[PDB]
């Protein structure tokens, strides 16, 4: 097969490429920190990296974050309009390959 | 040698790369915009975090959007060859595409686009995270209850 | 440790938890489409998925179609405008489990 | 039993799943949109693809906005307590949050809200994918020679 959009003899990728963007909230959406403990995505992203950055690939690491931050946390808050909400984490992944933090 | 399958980004550079953390936590009176208290056990968390993947973590508290923009184009212009990956993360107020300086907002857009394929050569080809507290809008998810 | 927003008696999570967007394009990008062969980002997607479906888990398939689509397209248009152009997919997770098609 | 660890979704339950192909070729005059040619060849292969997979697919082509509301209401009040997943395409024209049916726009959200954790219970705890093949602005991506 042949085509006008396919093995170009000089190789490009695209400027918007290899980017990684780890949101703590889906689109449109609050993002939840707790005043003493801190924000719970960084919260749980620390954590998860400090016990799965030595074994699984970035993107599982980030699951897990998800997972972590949607059934461990919960608002409380005297307004009942923020009383017990809750969050769900946005992993926005434009990257081309696998990414692991060690070799 | 043997074959080569090239799914997973070179990561064994001599230094993992840079992890820039924005640390905004007291906003200027004129912003109406409230103190973020409880964030700098983010940025200290963050800190170690990073620095035991063997990230040069440099930390910046309380930056104004000028000061934002200016550290990041700096940070961009500099010469990451030998540098496996970026990381930027950021910590303050938001809205939808926008991170908040102490004295006004920021396009995200503006932030990573620094980093581009083609305007951070020394970058092309590696990964670039950026993590993001603050809000993307307005928005209060009430949940379900799970059975 | 104790405090107002964690181990909630009653679990739940978040109504927007769960959910995995493949776009085939960056935020704010076209989406190229070959008008004989379709589009590079389903192209891509099919391959990938009949190539790795039994094989890998889906985010790192989906990588495999950023990678496909960012290297291997690119535009060509008698308009300078649109011609030479690139694409890069872009995974929206918010997931919170791996996901395989095989059991 | 042994250690169970639950770190990826349970696949196995007696079907896969429903795989909506919506495949929005002609649009109306009135719109000023333009055909789609070779959206038929994405909308085929998607079609075998997700077959092998065991998905149930049903697909459907140049719908309205109307009837692309329609479509997802209906579906989201079915009962899919023996299915594993969900699986949704969506072919045509765009933009930012915006998929366009045949006669107008179809916010995404719209469309996404249908399957939210707490008003397709069936599907609480599931995977719900999107699969979007359309615009999302009129950015146009130059790109960078690699090295």
């Amino acid at each position: 097969a042949s085509g006008v959009d396919d093995d170009m003899a000089c190789h490009k990728i695209p400027v918007e490429a290899d980017f990684l963007y780890a949101y703590s909230t889906a689109p449109g959406y609050y993002s939840w920190r707790n005043s003493k403990d801190g924000s719970w995505f960084i919260q749980s992203l620390c954590a998860m990296l400090k016990q799965y950055a030595d074994k699984l690939e970035f993107m599982h690491i980030l699951t897990r974050v998800n997972r972590k931050v949607a059934t461990e946390f919960e608002s409380f808050s005297f307004d009942a309009t923020f009383h017990a909400k809750k969050q769900i984490p946005c992993i926005v992944s434009m990257l081309t390959k696998e990414l692991y933090f060690y070799h | 040698s043997g074959i080569s399958l090239d799914n997973s980004y070179k990561m064994d550079y001599p230094e993992m790369g840079l992890c820039i953390i924005i640390n905004n936590k007291n906003f200027h009176k004129s912003t109406g915009m409230t103190s973020r208290s409880g964030t700098d056990v983010d940025a200290a968390n963050l800190r170690e975090t990073f620095r035991n993947l063997k990230y040069e973590v440099r930390n910046k508290n309380d930056l104004t959007r000028e000061e934002i923009v200016e550290l990041m184009r700096d940070v961009s212009k500099e010469d990451h060859s030998k540098r496996s990956s970026f990381v930027c993360v950021l910590l303050s107020h938001g809205e939808e595409g926008i991170i908040f300086g102490t004295n006004g907002p920021v396009d995200l857009k503006k932030i990573t686009n620094f980093f581009r394929g083609d305007r951070c050569r020394s970058l092309t080809g590696k990964p670039k995270l950026f993590i993001i507290q603050a809000c993307r809008g307005t928005e209060l998810d009430c949940g379900i209850e799970t059975d």
